């Protein structure tokens, strides 16, 4: 669900994105929370850092 | 004057929606709506943000 204002949510557990437990390990519905933007010099307009 | 049913994207299979949700993420069918007018179009679908 979406944050409270001024929060901070450092938590790195797996998303149960479906009825299909995860049981903490990645999988189907299973897909984790964190995403990396990549960021390198030959970007688009709006996609450096 | 119809039911407008959201038991097509209960199950789905991955897509991504509109993202926003405003009420009851990913289980809505609470409020009623005019009418569900789908004008017909196909994207390829990577540019979602635009």
């Amino acid at each position: 669900s979406n944050l409270k204002p001024f929060e901070r949510d450092i938590s790195t557990e797996i998303y149960q994105a479906g009825s299909t437990p995860c049981n903490g390990v990645e999988g189907f519905n299973c897909y984790f929370p964190l995403q990396s933007y990549g960021f390198q010099p030959t970007n688009g307009v709006g996609y450096q850092p | 004057n119809c039911v407008a049913d959201y038991s097509v994207l209960y199950n789905s299979a991955s897509f991504s929606t509109f993202k926003c949700y405003g009420v009851s993420p990913t289980k809505l069918n609470d409020l009623c709506f005019t009418n569900v007018y789908a004008d017909s179009f196909v994207i390829r679908g990577d540019e979602v943000r635009q």
